[PDB]
């Protein structure tokens, strides 16, 4: 159905059950995939694994029966998480073709990241267009948890705000963006725009100004 | 040594014929298998059907009616199509090279093993949305810099209005520049389109004479636009 | 041989007759066996007496044995035609081979006359072709024993090429014997007749053939 | 020839010998005769009839042999004479050229009346003039 | 000079004579003592010397086909198997009906082990169960719901073998009684009825394992230098050939199935054993058999089979003419009774004496039953509990039995059928050399003694 | 109650070597010896030895210690009191006078203290030692001869000359006409050849009605003549 999440220090090995267990001799695939890319293939044979995949990682064979087919992770570390599934090919099951249940792998205690907050007015020449919308752009920020509160003046908006869920970027941090639709006249009116984005028990605020 | 390419049109009207086509450089289609996964939101990744190097088909008994797979022998390609899709059909499809593998347990004269599949080599992966709602094309309205942090260091970039087709992608300079880069990823507004927004970090000694302009390129709207940045 | 017996003996019919067996103290019968068989020439023996007086399976009780410390006796009592032949005995130990005797010969008296039976061949013209001519007198059924014979060429004796075979006994108990007269055709064609004689100590008998007819 | 207790010929030791070869050693096929004496399944009634036909046919030669004198004795010698009708052999030929089976095969049709006579003739006739002899 | 009689007591006389022998098998003392079927150890145990007399100048005419040494261990076995069912657990209330599923197994292109579910009144009268057990097909037939009942019960009643005996063989000895002996033929190349050059007695026989099979032989005598051919008649294609080895095949048979047993309460004190659910890779009992081994071995058979045969001779064909029980190499391993195809085993075909690049191990398949009914005995069928765990076991081989074709009224040069036409014919291949006598210690004869006078 | 039959008759040269055989029959062959005895004209009948067929033990007279070599088979069983065996005897060196008949013999009996006397003994064998080589025979026909005018009866027969083997072998009509055959014994001509002849005594009215026919086998040289003899005689006492 849905992933089982799984928790690991930093750098301790750990280890991921697999569901379904076989009921005989079984040859299991361990993909690794992250959201939105390509997945990889770490074990292909329970005890093989192709060109380019690091040592830390290794799988159980079944030499005797009623050994239960785990992924050990080595040195744990940033990269790491990921969704892994566990596909499965017993003597007993007849062709399995679904995947095995995904494992949400999280990297604990992993250093947190202040986040770097861009606020931007509405274009001139989108105000030409009769429509103004404030950009809040949130980058570098590990701990995927924040709140966006919008302020005019002294007063909160909390009509029109639009704000994507954090997905996380190259540099392994999340990365959100917070979008406030309002009308060219209320732009005008106002004194300054500002936006607070609490990250955990901090909160950063950048405040815009019509020119 | 195998690179594949997934190409495809991104957005099917519902209850339509969805094709896809898996262009293959590494080597001949007829040496190897291949398969396709898709990979839906919220959802884990399924298996869909796989077809060998003598052209066999084989399809997941619950896609079983709907699918049926082909690869073309002057071409290193192989199609996919699905009949009578629905917005469940909408997911991020992946084409994959799949190798035959033989686990026996005992005497191989009596039966005793069966075959098991896994693909070591896999493509990009193309998105294809599913949905009766027409084409709406971005607009560009460009982020002037704030003139922003000490040292030298100011932020500028470009708005993509909204617009329904949700592949989207943005470069600076035809590519030129890629540092600073940081393209954001789309919000679904209560409108019904998408909108994102591409920042790039640069010296303010630089911010003057910069030239810098973003390309907006666009697939399912068939435009290409590009924006001059100013402040 | 070293172990001898009496060179011959005779007795009457229905009557009894002893034959001796002795020699050196070698061969002594004090501490050796003594057997006796039965040996007609031209035909296999047949045990009559073995270790001493005992006698053989089916013997008849008219032999008997005897043995002294220097010599040993066989007594054959109630003499038949049959019994008239040679007889060898035999000295011997448990894990030593036999020695026969010098052997022993019987003749029984107080016997029936049987005419002599004579038959005189020319010789065939198969024969005469090849420069050969054989004359063939065969006889036959005669108990008297010891035949002579005699060839004659147109009533004259003949010397050369004359062969008679030894009388030889039947098998009823009658005697047979056989002579031959080889020829050349010069003295078959040159002459009136051939003549085989055959002269016995009771009768003579001629028979003579002619080559003109 | 003569073994002096070490011949160890054994039961039936000497079966395809002469007559007065195997004769010499009859208390091996004597003792050997009754070797049985050195729950409901079947091996129990097998066994336990097993056991006693042993000891029946045993007490059948002992009974042949009490009426006939020589309850005692393995070897025992009679007074009934041997009629040439029942074999006409010597015996020289019967105890040197004869295997006691051979030579059983011959007289098998005679033993049953030599039986009778064996213990009408003598034994029992001996006994009433054993009776008589000494009762002066 | 004058001859009298002299009776004699322990003559060397024997007549050929038929008695109620006995058994004799070895002391097996341990604290985990399991009584044993085949050879109880009720009967006395051996000797702990053998002792064998050499009988020189012996010319005795042995027949194997006319020894009532088998027709009376082929007895024993019959009456020594009734007495370990009698008092183990009968099943007659398990008569009732059973929906049977097939076994979960992906088809590689069917399944005989099977699965059923049925009811079961508990140790109380009036409560009713229900649950489940694997019953292999051929123990099972159906009726109609896909509804099933067991082979046997519109035959006969079936009673399960108590766990605590075992089924394998140990060797018996079969001693003659008292006032009697067994003679033994020695000859190397010992044609089957005849005259025994070299003869010897015996009190017990050798130790003889009852092992009950079909076709080939297993774990019997080994003839010494060429092999032999007894036939009663080899003219006559209705008279079975028993053939013998000099050098020792082995076979290897497992069953890979790793099951589990589990006790149902069918009724008072009484526990129906039975299959449960299977563990591990789902497979078929095998029987291994080296090629290069078989191919000396048959190499060796068709040589004594062109002795008793014109010099223009060929090869056989297999199994054809009765029940499936029959078709197969039946025997027992560990407890269960197995049912090989015996096709690939007699493959060839040779002209004055079969792949060359063919598999090494010559490889059956052999069908298990659990309900039995041997030795053609109707009536009362017994029911093989489960083993638990992997079965694997391995004998040798040392005999074969084969059957001619029976051409109609010509033939086609000549082939041979594997054909076990009686069980009986298990005994005569180890009870060929024996052979029951009396001993006659009355012997009367003459002599030149003549006893005292009556005075 | 048994037969002993020995190998045929040989003809070999002097200083060659010849092996002769002995099959028996109708007894235990492993009970008794066998002895070997022969009988010449120079030396009369001498004693060889024996051998035993069940120990394997031999005694040989010194004066044939050095070139008897004898030998037994094993015996064949036939039911279980008799069997069928074989003896045999090479001798080596022959000399012209060991020309003469040999014989094999059973023994007497099993135990006792002549176990070894020649009881049973075979037809003999029949040997020649001579530097000549095989001739074979000349058969003539014999014109029928009266033998009783009154009595009605005639005499016919064969003749046969120049055969250097001694052995003679004569039969009537196959071996059908057994009754009134009379062989003769063979003369031993100065050249070293020898010859006989054999008549047979038959009625004379039996001229229509039966068929004569002499057949004359010389196995040494391994000739075979069947010779019609001529029904029609000279014989004027016969012609009446
Ligand atoms: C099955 O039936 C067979 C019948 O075929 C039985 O064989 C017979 O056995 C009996 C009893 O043993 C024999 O009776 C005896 O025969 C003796 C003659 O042979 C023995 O001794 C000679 C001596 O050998 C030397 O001198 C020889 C001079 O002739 C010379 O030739 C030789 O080379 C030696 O230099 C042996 O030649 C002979 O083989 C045999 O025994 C010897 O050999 C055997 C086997 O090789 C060996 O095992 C022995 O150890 C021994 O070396 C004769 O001497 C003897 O008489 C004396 O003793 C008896 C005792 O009974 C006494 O009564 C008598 O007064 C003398 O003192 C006695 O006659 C019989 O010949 C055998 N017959 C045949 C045909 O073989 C066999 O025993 C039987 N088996 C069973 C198990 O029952
Ligand atoms: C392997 O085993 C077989 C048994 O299956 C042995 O077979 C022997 O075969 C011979 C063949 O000749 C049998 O001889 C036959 O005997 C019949 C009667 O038996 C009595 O007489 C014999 C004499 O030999 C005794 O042995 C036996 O105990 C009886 O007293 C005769 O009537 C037969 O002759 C008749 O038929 C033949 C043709 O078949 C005619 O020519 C005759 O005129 C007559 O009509 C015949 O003689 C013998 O009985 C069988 N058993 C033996 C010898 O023990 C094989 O010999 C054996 N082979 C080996 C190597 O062991
Ligand atoms: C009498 O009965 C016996 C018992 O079965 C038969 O013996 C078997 O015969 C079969 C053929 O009928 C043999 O099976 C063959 O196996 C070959 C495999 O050997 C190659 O590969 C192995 C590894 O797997 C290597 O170690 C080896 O060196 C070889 O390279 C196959 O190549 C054969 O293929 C044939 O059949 C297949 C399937 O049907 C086809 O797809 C192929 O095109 C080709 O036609 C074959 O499968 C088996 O090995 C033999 N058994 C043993 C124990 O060796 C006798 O053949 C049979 N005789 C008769 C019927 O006459
Ligand atoms: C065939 O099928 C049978 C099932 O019938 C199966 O036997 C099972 O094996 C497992 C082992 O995987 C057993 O589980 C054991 O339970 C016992 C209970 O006391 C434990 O003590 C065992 O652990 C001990 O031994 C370990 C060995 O290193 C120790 O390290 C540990 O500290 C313990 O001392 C273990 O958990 C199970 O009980 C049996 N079931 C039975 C016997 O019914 C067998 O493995 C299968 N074999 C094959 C080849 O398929
Ligand atoms: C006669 O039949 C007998 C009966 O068995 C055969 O005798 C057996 O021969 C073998 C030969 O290898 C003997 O084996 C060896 O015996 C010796 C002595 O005991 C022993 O030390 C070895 O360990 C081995 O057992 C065997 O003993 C013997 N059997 C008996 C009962 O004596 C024999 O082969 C046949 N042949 C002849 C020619 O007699
Ligand atoms: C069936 O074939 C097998 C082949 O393995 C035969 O096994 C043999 O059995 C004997 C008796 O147990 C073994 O002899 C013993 O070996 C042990 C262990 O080394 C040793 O300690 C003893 O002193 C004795 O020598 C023999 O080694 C064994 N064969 C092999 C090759 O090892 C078995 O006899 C055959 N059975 C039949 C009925 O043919
Ligand atoms: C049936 O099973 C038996 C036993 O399980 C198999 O017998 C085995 O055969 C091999 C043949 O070489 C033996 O190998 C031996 O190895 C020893 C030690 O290195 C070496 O000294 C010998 O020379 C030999 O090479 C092996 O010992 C033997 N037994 C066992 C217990 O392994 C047999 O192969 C099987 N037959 C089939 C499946 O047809
Ligand atoms: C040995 O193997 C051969 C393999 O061919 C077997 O030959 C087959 O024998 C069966 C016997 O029933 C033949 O069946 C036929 O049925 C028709 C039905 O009308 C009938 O008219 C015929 O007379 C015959 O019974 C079958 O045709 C024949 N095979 C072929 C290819 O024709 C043979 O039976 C085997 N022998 C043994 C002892 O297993
Ligand atoms: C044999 O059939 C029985 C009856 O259907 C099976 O028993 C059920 O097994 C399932 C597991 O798939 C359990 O969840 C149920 O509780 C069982 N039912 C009962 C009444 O116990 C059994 O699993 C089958 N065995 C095999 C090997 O397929
Ligand atoms: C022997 O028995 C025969 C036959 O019964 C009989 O005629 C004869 O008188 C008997 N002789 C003696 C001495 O008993
Ligand atoms: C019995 O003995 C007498 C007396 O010598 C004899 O005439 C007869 O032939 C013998 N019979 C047998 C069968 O031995
Ligand atoms: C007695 O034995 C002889 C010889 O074997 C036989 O002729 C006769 O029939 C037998 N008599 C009886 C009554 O058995
Ligand atoms: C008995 O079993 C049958 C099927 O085997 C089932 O349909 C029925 O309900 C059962 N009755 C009971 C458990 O009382
Ligand atoms: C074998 O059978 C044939 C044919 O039926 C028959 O002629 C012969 O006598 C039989 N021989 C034996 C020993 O059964
Ligand atoms: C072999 O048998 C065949 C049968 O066809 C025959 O032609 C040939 O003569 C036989 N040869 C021998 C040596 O038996
Ligand atoms: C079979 O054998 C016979 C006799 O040896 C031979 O004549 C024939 O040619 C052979 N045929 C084949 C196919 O081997
Ligand atoms: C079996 O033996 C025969 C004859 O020795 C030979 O021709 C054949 O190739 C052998 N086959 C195998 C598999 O060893």
């Amino acid at each position: 159905s849905y992933v089982s999440p799984l928790s690991v220090a930093l750098g301790e090995t750990a280890r991921i059950s697999c569901g379904r267990q076989a009921l005989g001799s079984r040859a299991v695939q361990w993909y690794q995939h992250k959201p939105g890319q390509a997945p990889i293939l770490l074990i292909y044979n329970n005890q093989d694994r192709p060109s380019g995949i690091p040592e830390r990682f290794s799988g159980t064979p079944d030499i005797n029966f009623g050994t239960t087919a785990t992924l050990t992770i080595s040195g744990v570390e940033v990269g790491d998480e990921a969704d892994y599934y566990c596909h499965m090919w017993d003597s007993r099951s007849g062709f399995s073709w679904s995947f095995g249940g995904a494992t949400r792998l999280t990297v604990l205690s992993q250093p947190k990241a202040a986040p770097s907050v861009t606020l931007f007015p509405p274009s001139s020449e989108e105000l030409q267009a009769n429509k103004a919308t404030l950009v809040c752009l949130i980058s570098d920020f590990y701990p995927g948890a924040v709140t966006v509160a919008w302020k005019a003046d002294s007063s909160p908006v909390k009509a029109g705000v639009e704000t994507t869920t954090p997905s996380k970027q190259s540099n392994n941090k999340y990365a959100a963006s917070s979008y406030l639709s309002l009308t060219p006249e209320q732009w005008k009116s106002h004194k300054s725009y500002s936006c607070q984005v609490t990250h955990e028990g901090s909160t950063v605020e950048k405040t815009v100004a019509p020119t | 040594q195998v690179q594949l390419q997934e190409s495809g049109p991104g957005l099917v009207r519902p209850s339509e014929t969805l094709s896809v086509t898996c262009i293959v450089s590494g080597g001949s289609i007829s040496n190897y298998y291949w398969t396709w996964i898709r990979q839906s939101p919220g959802k884990g990744l399924e298996w869909i059907g796989y077809i060998s190097d003598r052209e066999t088909t084989t399809y997941n008994p619950s896609l079983n009616s709907r699918a049926v797979i082909s690869r073309d022998t002057s071409k290193n390609q192989l199609s996919l199509q699905l009949r009578s899709v629905t917005t469940a059909d909408t997911a991020i499809y992946f084409c994959a090279t799949a190798r035959r593998g033989q686990r026996i347990y005992g005497v191989v004269s009596f039966g005793e093993f069966f075959y098991y599949y896994y693909m070591d080599v896999w493509g990009k992966g193309t998105a294809v949305t599913v949905s009766s709602a027409s084409t709406k094309g971005p607009s560009v309205f460009p982020l002037a810099p704030s003139s922003s942090t000490s040292g030298g260091t100011a932020a500028l970039g470009c708005l993509v209005k909204d617009y329904f087709p949700e592949p989207v992608t943005v470069s600076w300079n035809s590519g030129a520049l890629t540092s600073g880069v940081h393209t954001f990823p789309a919000v679904l507004q209560s409108s019904g389109l998408y909108s994102l927004s591409s920042v790039v970090t640069v010296p303010s000694s630089s911010l003057g004479t910069q030239t810098y302009i973003c390309n907006v390129n666009h697939k399912p709207s068939n435009t290409k636009v590009d924006k001059k940045v100013e402040p | 041989s070293v172990l001898t017996q009496s060179a011959s003996v005779s007795g009457s019919l229905g009557q009894s007759v002893t034959i001796s067996c002795t020699g050196p103290n070698s061969v002594c019968c004090s501490h050796k066996s003594i057997s006796w068989y039965q040996w007609p020439p031209g035909r296999a023996p047949t045990l009559i007496i073995y270790e001493d007086n005992e006698r053989a399976p089916g013997i008849s009780p008219r032999f008997s044995g005897y043995k002294s410390y220097w010599s040993a006796y066989l007594t054959i009592s109630d003499l038949r035609p049959e019994d008239e032949t040679t007889y060898y005995c035999c000295s011997y130990t448990h894990n030593s081979g036999c020695v026969f005797g010098t052997g022993t010969k019987v003749s029984v008296l107080g016997q029936s006359k049987a005419n002599p039976s004579v038959t005189l061949f020319p010789p065939s013209s198969e024969e005469l072709q090849a420069n050969k001519a054989t004359l063939v007198c065969l006889i036959s059924d005669f108990y008297p024993g010891a035949v002579t014979v005699a060839w004659k060429a147109d009533s004259s004796p003949v010397k050369a090429g004359v062969e008679t075979t030894t009388p030889s006994k039947q098998s009823n108990n009658k005697y047979a014997a056989s002579s031959y007269l080889s020829l050349t055709p010069e003295q078959w064609k040159s002459h009136r007749s051939y003549s085989c004689q055959v002269t016995h100590e009771g009768s003579t008998v001629e028979k003579t053939v002619a080559p003109t007819e | 020839a003569v073994g002096l207790g070490a011949f160890i010929l054994g039961f039936l030791g000497a079966a395809g010998s002469t007559m007065g070869a195997a004769s010499m050693a009859l208390t091996v096929q004597a003792r050997l005769l009754l070797s049985g004496i050195v729950q409901l399944t079947v091996w129990g009634i097998k066994q336990l009839q097993a056991r006693v036909l042993a000891v029946e046919r045993y007490l059948r030669d002992q009974q042949l042999l009490g009426i006939w004198g020589c309850s005692g004795k393995i070897i025992c010698c009679t007074n009934v004479p041997w009629n040439d009708s029942w074999s006409n052999k010597t015996i020289n030929e019967i105890w040197d050229n004869m295997t006691w089976m051979q030579w059983e095969k011959e007289i098998d049709n005679y033993t049953q009346h030599i039986y009778t006579l064996l213990e009408v003739s003598q034994i029992q006739q001996e006994k009433n003039e054993q009776e008589l002899l000494e009762l002066d | 000079a004058k001859k009298w009689v002299t009776v004699y007591y322990g003559v060397p006389v024997w007549k050929e004579a038929t008695t109620t022998l006995f058994c004799a098998s070895d002391a097996k003392a341990y604290d985990t003592e399991v009584h044993n079927v085949w050879a109880t150890h009720a009967c006395v145990p051996t000797d702990p010397n053998p002792q064998e007399i050499v009988l020189g100048n012996v010319t005795e005419n042995f027949n194997m086909w006319k020894n009532n040494m088998v027709e009376q261990m082929h007895e024993d076995i019959i009456s020594l198997w009734d007495q370990s069912l009698k008092p183990c657990v009968k099943l007659t209330p398990l008569c009732v009906t059973l929906n049977c599923n097939n076994v979960n197994t992906n088809n590689t292109n069917t399944g005989e082990m099977k699965n059923c579910s049925f009811n079961v009144t508990t140790s109380i009268r009036d409560k009713i169960k229900k649950e489940y057990a694997l019953f292999y097909k051929l123990d099972v037939v159906p009726l109609e719901i896909t509804n099933y009942r067991l082979i046997n019960c519109n035959t006969s009643v079936i009673t399960q073998a108590c766990p605590k005996v075992s089924f394998e063989p140990i060797p018996i000895h079969y001693c003659a009684p008292a006032g009697f002996a067994i003679l033994k033929c020695n000859s190397k190349t010992f044609n089957g009825s005849g005259p025994c050059t070299n003869v010897s007695t015996v009190q017990c026989t050798h130790g003889i394992r009852p092992v009950v099979s079909t076709q080939l032989l297993l774990n019997g005598s080994l003839a010494e230098e060429e092999i032999v051919i007894r036939s009663e008649n080899i003219t006559d294609n209705a008279k079975t050939i028993i053939v013998q080895l000099n050098e020792a095949v082995e076979i290897n048979c497992t069953r890979p199935n790793n099951n589990t047993r589990k006790s149902i309460h069918i009724g008072p004190g009484r526990a129906f054993y039975a299959t449960g659910d299977i563990i591990g890779n789902i497979r078929q009992a095998h029987c291994n058999i080296s090629k290069a081994r078989w191919n000396e071995t048959l190499g060796q058979i068709v040589a004594k089979l062109e002795e008793q045969f014109p010099n223009k001779t060929i090869i056989f064909n297999h199994s054809s003419g009765g029940d499936p029980e029959i078709v197969t190499h039946s025997f027992n391993c560990g407890g269960e009774f197995f049912y090989c195809n015996t096709t690939p085993l007699f493959n060839s075909t040779w002209n004055n004496t079969y792949p060359t690049g063919g598999e090494q191990n010559i490889t059956l398949q052999c069908r298990i039953k659990q309900i039995i009914n041997m030795w053609q005995g109707v009536g009362k069928a017994m029911y093989a509990p489960p083993i638990r765990g992997q079965i694997r076991c391995s004998s040798n081989i040392t005999g074969l039995l084969l059957t001619r074709d029976g051409g109609r009224d010509q033939n086609g040069t000549e082939t041979f059928r594997p054909g076990g036409g009686n069980m009986r014919d298990n005994w005569r291949s180890e009870l060929y050399k024996y052979k029951v006598v009396k001993i006659e210690p009355l012997g009367i004869a003459p002599t030149a003694c003549k006893r005292r006078v009556v005075q | 109650e048994g037969q002993l039959v020995q190998s045929g008759a040989e003809l070999k040269k002097p200083g060659a070597s010849v092996k002769i055989s002995c099959k028996t029959s109708g007894y235990r062959f492993n009970f008794y010896h066998i002895n070997w005895i022969r009988q010449t004209a120079g030396r009369g009948p001498e004693w060889m030895g024996w051998i035993s067929p069940y120990s394997g033990d031999k005694n040989l007279a010194p004066a044939f210690q050095d070139r008897v070599i004898m030998t037994t088979d094993t015996e064949v069983p036939v039911t279980s009191f008799t069997s069928t065996g074989a003896a045999y005897m090479e001798i080596r060196n022959l000399k012209f006078d060991d020309t003469g008949t040999y014989f094999c013999a059973k023994g007497l009996l099993r135990d006792g203290s002549s176990t070894w006397l020649p009881y049973l003994w075979g037809q003999g064998t029949l040997l020649t030692v001579s530097s000549a080589s095989t001739k074979g025979p000349s058969v003539f026909p014999l014109a029928p001869s009266s033998k009783s005018t009154s009595g009605g009866t005639a005499a016919l027969g064969c003749l046969v000359k120049d055969y250097f083997p001694e052995p003679v072998t004569v039969s009537w009509n196959s071996g059908a006409l057994t009754s009134g055959v009379h062989t003769f014994p063979a003369v031993l001509q100065s050249s070293g050849l020898y010859s006989l002849s054999s008549v047979v005594t038959v009625p004379s009215s039996s001229l229509g009605t039966q068929t004569y026919i002499c057949n004359v086998n010389h196995k040494p040289s391994n000739t075979k003549v069947d010779k019609r003899v001529e029904p029609k005689s000279c014989d004027k006492g016969l012609e009446v």
